[PDB]
């Protein structure tokens, strides 16, 4: 209960209009959660672009153990044709339990926590099917019917820890398989910080190569600025009457951490994220130091959506960044501060 | 189900305010322990009293607990619960003792016990 | 009077801005009211149509 | 001009270059110009007028003190609180009472209080020794 | 043992280490602010001691009780101590030195009296049974002179009233940012000036109103600054000692982490094997 | 110097009087935008439900 | 686990209390009786509630014991009252 399924199905909804097809595999979910997920997927218009594979909590363990492989095959169909798919496995840490059950019922020897010996080779041979494949492979597979396309399949497996002990068995296997982790911290989630992503401990090892240029330029500092803000604000509780230099870092960090949290079913395009991060990074928030800052974000988005839609189109289509676009964004922020209200 | 969209903003705000007051009191408890209470700031000396009254008011006598205590039980509607906590947090009852809230039903019983106390 | 004019300009700006904010929150509320009315009409419409 | 210091037991109050000053010594008002002869006196609680060279005038309130003037230099050893036969005896009376009883106050370091209580609770009951086999 | 029981204590000791690091930082900043406030206090005592030397050891040397060595039959001490713990051995070294000297004085059969600055010495000497007669406590980081007026007034009155003789101040001298030494120093009878104001020959002050009633006030104000100076030096010494002590405590925590993690590793290995052996041996 | 003070005071008061009118006109613009988009959604969601 | 699940309550005897001289070394708070006052004479039921609350406040304050003489007097009274009940 820290927003894993919410983050996953919001990542699905955001693919309404990209070339990416979506697949959602639910392993061990209770039927009411699947009913709500399907209602939300068709409400926000994303259902027409996604496959839902269901193995509910009450179905035989064989159906739960083999569900993610069926989902992976249904997405690999698109991968092999030179298209893009994104597949979300909901609770692989429950596929492992269903496999443990089916294994013990066949008297097979156990391992570290009774999970069978090949439990690593359970997730590995799954997540190694999430790949980007070169144009020659798809050309040869499809027997020459597609030439320029490169296919890909993106996997977002979900893992549930107990009291945040990352070093457990299945979590430390899957962390050894994947290329990064979005660690969601429970004490941030309960404090209203949602999504509760924890900087520092969370990384993407593919990284900026997969980031559009404008986002890469704007976001370079944020992660380290936030981790150092968190450690400094941990120090702060014991130190009242503290240096006025850190007094500013401990406030900019406190504003950026208050900016990076948003409603649940409200995905935000690259332009809307980009100009908000521009406002936050280039000091335009330094005078809103009263935390009436959600209204500031909403009013800035509405203002830019009314007047400068031709710039949002350029940002969304190209993702490029220029000194000319820098000046355009300076102009937008200056005209917004001077003439509107939060 | 505790979010504004299903419980309404009034219920959500009352609950979050109760939790915030109790968290602030749990913070102040050790400054009180070390430096004594007469050192707290006059708004913190009020957070203390309001949290201490909240912490009493959300106890309750059950109809089935009577065989353990002899006192009669009370059933409290959600409207009276929100009205009571929302009143306490806003200072409408800063004039009552703390024991006026212990093991009472609706806030009317709190005012009537203080009037009796 | 020059510094009083400074303070007058700033107070006038902030008064106008806090005066705009009440117009906006008003629009937000109207919105919240009219969308609730629309949802309720849709719900009753569904009830009758499905009963038919 | 001459150099003037206004110094309290705690911190300094004025260190500029001055052209003349005026004070209320215990025996009457008194004006110090440059080259004044060496002089020593007490000064009563009240204002003192400094005129910095280039003629800039300012007023400093003093709770009393001792004024001592030298060839080309002058200093005001200002008191930090009003002093008197009765006030100091009242303070000494309270200082004695607090010792004849055993009444003690609370220091204002809320930061030390927070950290000390946090460390007292964190270190409590953790049975580390006899968990690790450390003899000592 | 138990793997979870040991991981809980590892977490507790890590939290303790973090708290002690924060305390070290806070103390290392307060030390700088305090030792600058310490330097802001020199000019008063210096420029007043020159005057006292002129009126006392100059020409027409005047006569005052505080300047001359009447015979000693009981002694008095002003004791400065911290209001806060965790300062290491600071206070107890000083109290033990004071007890050594105060016992040497009572070997000769003289009586002794105490005045306490700070709560810690007040707590200590009532347990030892010392004869405290005046006290001020709760100074914290903001030591006023207008609060030291009281007990210093008590000791001065007891001196000139004829009861006390040869009173002392005991305090910690701040010498280096990691070196502070407890010192007992003599304030009255006035210690002897190293310098000579024979060179002041060539001038004399125009004493208004009159020199004796003025030297009295000068001497009273002077002991006060020197005490106040002792209090502020003791406070900077306290900050430096707390810094060093929390440094040491953070390193001790950092070693307990190593030991507890070795124990946790052994415990979790034993748990894995004890479970898997039961499973495998249970299958007939 | 006083004839500079009058010029500056009048100029800055004119600036602020322009700013206030601009701010409140944009507030009314935002109100119109909010209300018209609420009117649009009041039909979008009703049609969604009545087709569901 | 089985027997703690079956019975109506538990009396936990601890060695750290036994060594310190607290005998019988029953650990209150950690020890429960679900029959409670229903199995007491009304005089004992009357008198026991203040002992329960005194030891509960003492358990809350006990962390500060080895930092005592730093504490306020109002909590010092609770701390040295719980010791006398024990
Ligand atoms: N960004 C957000 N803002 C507000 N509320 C949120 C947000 N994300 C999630 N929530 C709320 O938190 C609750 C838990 O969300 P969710 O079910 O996604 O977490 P989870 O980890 O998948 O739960 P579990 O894994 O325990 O089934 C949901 O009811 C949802 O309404
Ligand atoms: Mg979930």
């Amino acid at each position: 209960q820290t927003g894993k399924t919410a983050l996953a199905i919001d990542a699905i909804i955001n693919q309404r209009d990209s070339g990416i097809k979506c697949i959602y595999v639910a392993i061990g979910q209770k039927a009411s959660t699947i009913s709500n997920v399907v209602r939300k997927l068709e409400e926000h218009g994303a259902l027409a672009n996604t496959i839902v594979v269901v193995a509910t909590a009450s179905e035989s363990a064989a159906l739960q153990y083999l569900a993610p492989y069926a989902g992976c095959a249904m997405g690999e169909y698109f991968r092999d044709r030179g298209e893009d798919a994104l597949i979300i496995y909901d609770d692989l840490s429950k596929q492992a339990v269903a496999y443990r059950q089916i294994s013990l019922l066949l008297r097979r020897p156990p391992g570290r926590e009774a999970f069978p010996g090949d439990v690593f080779y359970l997730h590995s041979r799954l997540l190694e099917r999430a790949a980007r494949v070169n144009a020659e492979y798809v050309e040869a597979f499809t027997k020459g019917e597609v030439k320029g396309k490169t296919g890909s399949l993106t996997a977002l497996p979900i893992i549930e820890t107990q009291a945040g002990d990352v070093s457990a068995f299945v979590p430390t296997n899957v962390i050894s398989i994947t290329d990064g982790q979005i660690f969601l911290e429970t004490n941030l989630f309960n404090a209203g910080i949602r999504p509760a992503v924890n900087p520092g401990i969370s990384v993407s090892r593919v990284g900026g190569a997969a980031q559009t240029k404008i986002m890469k330029k704007l976001s370079g500092g944020i992660r380290t600025a936030l981790a150092q803000y968190r450690e400094l604000a941990a120090f702060s509780q014991f130190a009242s009457d503290l240096d006025d230099a850190t007094r500013k870092q401990l406030d900019h960090g406190q504003k950026v951490t208050e900016l990076l949290k948003q409603k649940q079913y409200a995905p935000m395009s690259v332009a809307q994220q980009s100009l908000v991060l521009f406002a936050a990074e280039r000091g335009y928030l330094a005078d809103v130091e009263l935390s009436k800052i959600g209204s500031f974000e909403a009013a800035l988005l509405a203002y830019v959506d009314r007047d400068h839609a031709p710039l949002m189109q350029e940002i969304n289509q190209t993702g490029g960044y220029n000194d000319e676009i820098e000046g355009k964004l300076k102009g937008i922020l200056d005209s917004f501060k001077a003439t509107q209200s939060w | 189900q505790l979010d504004p969209l299903v419980v309404g903003q009034e219920h959500y705000d009352t609950a979050r305010g109760v939790q915030s007051i109790l968290q602030r009191y749990q913070e102040l408890k050790d400054i009180i322990a070390i430096l004594g209470m007469d050192e707290l700031s006059e708004e913190d000396k009020l957070v203390v009293a309001r949290a201490r009254k909240i912490q009493r008011f959300l106890s309750q006598p059950f109809f089935v607990a009577e065989v353990f205590t002899g006192s009669p039980g009370k059933y409290v509607s959600l409207k009276d619960t929100i009205r009571g906590f929302k009143g306490i947090m806003e200072g409408e009852y800063d004039h009552l003792p703390e024991q006026a809230f212990y093991m009472v039903g609706s806030i009317e019983e709190a005012v009537e016990k203080a009037k009796k106390l | 009077d020059l510094d009083l004019a400074k303070a007058s300009a700033t107070d006038q700006l902030k008064k106008a801005k806090a005066e705009a904010q009440v117009i906006i929150e008003q629009a937000n509320k109207r919105r919240s009211q009219i969308l609730d009315e629309a949802k309720a009409e849709a719900e009753q419409e569904r009830t009758k149509i499905v009963a038919q | 001009t001459y150099h003037l210091d206004v110094v309290s037991a705690e911190q300094q109050m004025f260190s500029g270059l001055v052209e003349k000053i005026q004070v209320t010594g215990s025996e009457g008002e008194l004006g110090i110009y440059p080259g004044h002869a060496p002089l020593l006196t007490a000064i009563k609680p009240g204002m003192i007028r400094i005129v910095k060279q280039h003629g800039h005038e300012e007023f400093i309130y003093l709770s009393g003190g001792i004024l001592e003037v030298q060839p080309g230099n002058v200093t005001v050893l200002a008191d930090t609180a009003i002093r008197g036969q009765d006030l100091d005896e009242a303070r000494a009376m309270e200082a004695k009472r607090k010792a004849e009883e055993h009444i003690s106050s609370s220091h204002g370091d809320v930061d030390y209080a927070q950290a000390s209580a946090e460390l007292a609770k964190a270190i409590a009951q953790l049975r580390v020794i006899e968990l690790t086999k450390k003899a000592m | 043992a138990g793997a979870k029981d040991i991981r809980s204590k590892i977490a507790s000791v890590q939290n303790t280490q973090k708290i002690t690091k924060a305390m070290e930082m806070v103390a290392a900043s307060k030390m700088r602010k305090s030792q600058d406030r310490m330097a802001a206090s020199r000019p008063y005592a210096e420029t007043m001691r020159k005057v006292i030397g002129h009126l006392a050891h100059g020409n027409l040397e005047y006569k005052h009780p505080y300047l001359e060595d009447r015979d000693v039959k009981r002694v008095g001490y002003l004791v400065v101590s911290t209001d806060r713990g965790l300062a290491g051995g600071l206070n107890i070294n000083l109290f033990k030195k004071l007890l050594a000297e105060m016992k040497t004085w009572t070997d000769k059969g003289v009586q002794a009296d105490l005045a306490m600055i700070g709560s810690k010495g007040v707590s200590f000497f009532n347990s030892v049974g010392g004869n405290v007669v005046a006290q001020v406590t709760g100074m914290g980081d903001n030591p006023s002179l207008s609060e030291l007026i009281g007990p210093v007034k008590v000791m001065l009155q007891a001196y000139d009233e004829g009861r006390l003789d040869k009173l002392y101040i005991v305090s910690n001298k701040f010498i280096n940012t990691m070196s502070q030494v407890p010192t007992i120093s003599q304030l009255l009878p006035l210690p002897a000036s190293d310098d000579d104001d024979l060179k002041h020959k060539s001038w004399d002050y125009l004493y208004e109103p009159d020199p004796k009633a003025l030297l009295d006030t000068l001497l009273r104000r002077y002991v006060e600054s020197q005490v106040y100076q002792g209090v502020v030096e003791n406070l900077a010494s306290e900050q430096a000692a707390r810094m060093v002590a929390m440094k040491a405590a953070t390193d001790n925590g950092g070693s307990l982490i190593k030991e507890l993690q070795l124990v946790y590793n052994k415990a979790r290995q034993a748990s894995i094997t004890q479970e898997l052996t039961e499973i495998v041996s249970g299958a007939a």
